[PDB]
């Protein structure tokens, strides 16, 4: 069963910005000192998510 | 005694097998991140006066910490797609960390 790459394309696109939502909801993890001032939790907006 | 019980959760689970026991990925890496932001929160109580003591105090640490972490992440940074969401420091960023830890 084969092929039609538009299948493969947006196999990736949305792969992608999978990891980079994955940079905004995990990003507040890595900053991450005291006081701590953690002005961004880590795993936050349950709503948003 | 972050360095020791560091290389001590090292040691103790030297036995088996890769860290299937997640709870020593987040136990010896989360664990290690406590203690150090510990150790850098306390670290702000003083501010030094001597520079070569700022450079004595640093330098010792470094030395102090540095492999462990090189041989230790090194060693580690091979159980998930995102190490990030249980491991959080590369040795270059907490050397800048280290690095501005003696303005």
């Amino acid at each position: 069963f084969e092929y039609g790459v538009t299948q493969f394309p947006e196999i990736v696109t949305s792969f992608q910005e999978v990891s980079i939502k994955t940079t905004r909801d995990l990003l507040f993890a890595y900053e991450k000192l005291p006081i701590i001032n953690g002005i961004s939790v880590v795993s936050y907006p349950s709503k948003q998510l | 005694d972050l360095t020791a019980n560091l290389m001590d959760s090292v040691f103790i689970d030297s036995s088996g097998k890769k860290s299937k026991d997640k709870e020593q990925i987040k136990e010896k890496f989360r664990k290690f991140n406590e203690g150090f932001e510990d150790l850098v929160s306390k670290t702000k109580q003083y501010k030094l006066s001597d520079p070569s003591l700022k450079v004595t105090l640093k330098s010792e640490i470094i030395s102090l910490v540095m492999p462990m972490y090189e041989r230790f992440y090194s060693r580690y940074k091979d159980s998930f797609k995102n190490p990030r969401k249980h491991i959080k420091y590369t040795p270059d960023e907490l050397t800048t960390v280290l690095n501005q830890l003696v303005r």
